[PDB]
């Protein structure tokens, strides 16, 4: 989740 | 829309808002420009919806940590202030608010929590988390308990989460890397684990609040507690014989806090941006003006040089700085948000037993 | 010759330039630099000889007149504070350190000749120059003389010069008419021959200077002076029991002094320009600065809106006020350097009786 | 003389 959307 | 000639400000209802409420009274008096102080809920996560549509306060408050994601939507009004008034404030806190080169807020104070503990419960800290269950057995028999503070927000766990190698996103070649995550690795998994068994354990409750935590600490039921230099004030008030010191260390290492600097924020749809910087750079950013707001709820280190000289003398300040350095100044970047957001469901569900550790944190890496 | 990190300043010995060393020791205590303060004579003469080469001081500090010539010859680094800084002064003491349409220097204050005059000797002073003669003969009885200033300076005449008509340069189509000088209409003649009449008549000295007027004046040999704020110091060790009013009409109309704002400019050729505008804006134009300068040597009227403030509530301030909204700002034009010698010479010349008032005047027309 | 340089 951290590392998600663009 | 944002009327013209008045100034409305937003900041949280744990800080001094009654006493940035003075300033703008003083600022009224010599300028007949009245200003409005307002504490909304979740204001920044308000202020995003708001501002958008063109609308919302002049002025927002908040740690730096969100303003990069409002730059990046142009809901902020760039500022350049001449370089002999930057020269006022430490350089560090205005690289905290400058996003894309371009500075994008006034920096206020430097926040860095803090263990906080009762001298007539326990003359001597831990040094170490690794202490605090067999410190809570011995409080939980005399009817008390060793710490409590807020599991609800991701800001009071990270400090145990990063002691051991936890981190948000990996900095390489002058920029972070938000396809590279800490929040999963040897050292996070370690931290969360501890808290969570502490849980399982009976030595603290995964419901804890802030306002839990607080009523706990300042009724001397519990001898420790989490939290940041505003919360001194009603401390002082419960008349608790208090100190302030390092937070504990775990597995050797010093436990790391993310810290935040106060800014203040100009909405970019506002028609009163030179209002803002004038009340800002003329009024807010001087002894006077910090001191007022202080005497209300401690700002802790501020960014002003002349006050922060004034305030260094304080040993619960030093504690903050001393805090303050063992952790990290927080990433400004529009990801930020996404971070926290997953961090708070990762600690909630573990917590709670809804996900193992180990599960709860792979997903807020992902 | 020039030395980097290091600020040298340049101010008039009978301002306080003890008090402005004091504020300059602030400074090198926070940066490291050492600010070395000097009060040469006539230094708004060697300031354009030394600066026009490899020479003189970081920061010069003179009334606002002569810096438009010093600017026109490329011996000023031009000055942008941003706006919210400019807020805290009046925006006409900006407007006295303008020129080209550029900043050229940092305003510190509002300076204006009053009437001073011994309660001891004249309890009512006289409201009209006119009625000095025949207060002086009553004086003249009892040992004593009426009036005594420095017309060496026609910075002290001039108020008179200018009361029925006189004028520098006619100001028309926005700007200054070199072309239109008034130093010798009707009302300049007027005037500078009551002066002159007041002399011949032994009401005063045509060798009178600022030294052996001052002496008198705090000696109470003479009842009434004319002065600025600065010399309120000396004033008040004599124990003198003095008053601060208007200055007497002429002709029925008021006195009309050249107000000049002191200044603060940065010599071009300064390799400390940075620090320069460090200690100007952050240390002297502040409440602490500025007093620090005012207990030394009064600085009558300040351009900072706070300080000034506290100090519009005493009766010599506002003495000096209404004497400066009778009078006229200077221009800061090149050509005052020429204007200020030719009615120096006129003055001295027609007082002495060495020329004719008519020619005198004539002469520093052209 | 107050035209001039």
């Amino acid at each position: 989740n951290s590392s998600s959307n663009n | 829309k944002i009327e013209e000639g008045k100034l409305v400000i937003w900041i949280n209802g744990d800080k001094g808002y009654n006493g940035l409420a003075e300033v703008g009274k003083k600022f009224e008096k010599d300028t007949g420009i009245k200003v409005t102080v307002e504490h909304p809920d979740k204001l920044e996560e308000k202020f995003p919806q708001v501002a958008a549509t063109g609308d919302g306060p002049d002025i927002i408050f908040w740690a730096h940590d969100r303003f990069g994601g409002y730059a990046q939507s142009g809901l902020l009004a760039e500022i350049t202030p001449d370089k002999a008034f930057q020269d006022k404030l430490y350089p560090f806190t205005w690289d905290a608010v400058r996003y894309n080169g371009k500075l994008i807020a006034y920096p206020i104070a430097v926040e860095a929590l803090s263990l906080i503990y009762n001298k007539d419960l326990l003359p001597n800290p831990p040094k170490t988390w690794e202490e605090i269950p067999a410190l809570d057995k011995e409080l939980k028999a005399k009817g008390k308990s060793a710490l409590m503070f807020n599991l609800q927000e991701p800001y009071f766990t990270w400090p145990l989460i990063a002691a051991d190698g936890g981190y948000a996103f990996k900095y390489e070649n002058g920029k972070y890397d938000i396809k590279d995550v800490g929040v999963d690795n040897a050292g996070a998994k370690a931290g969360l684990t501890f808290l969570v068994d502490l849980i399982k354990n009976k030595h603290m409750n995964a419901d804890t609040d802030y306002s839990i935590a607080e009523a706990a600490f300042n009724k001397g039921e519990t001898a420790m507690t989490i939290n940041g230099p505003w919360a001194w004030s009603n401390i002082d008030t419960s008349k608790v014989n208090y100190g302030v010191t390092v937070l504990p260390t775990f597995k050797g290492q010093p436990s790391k806090p993310f810290v935040g600097v106060l800014s203040a924020g100009i909405n970019a749809a506002s028609p009163n941006k030179e209002l803002a910087k004038e009340f800002l750079e003329n009024y807010l950013l001087t002894d006077e003006g910090l001191e007022a707001v202080n005497k209300d709820k401690p700002l802790g280190a501020v960014a002003l040089k002349s006050y922060e000289e004034e305030l260094a003398k304080d040993p619960r300040i030093a504690a903050t700085m001393e805090n303050a350095q063992k952790g990290e100044i927080m990433p400004n970047i529009p990801q930020m948000s996404a971070f926290w957001y997953a961090v708070r469901t990762a600690v909630i569900n573990a917590a709670s037993g809804r996900q193992t550790v180990d599960e709860a944190l792979k997903d807020a890496q992902t």
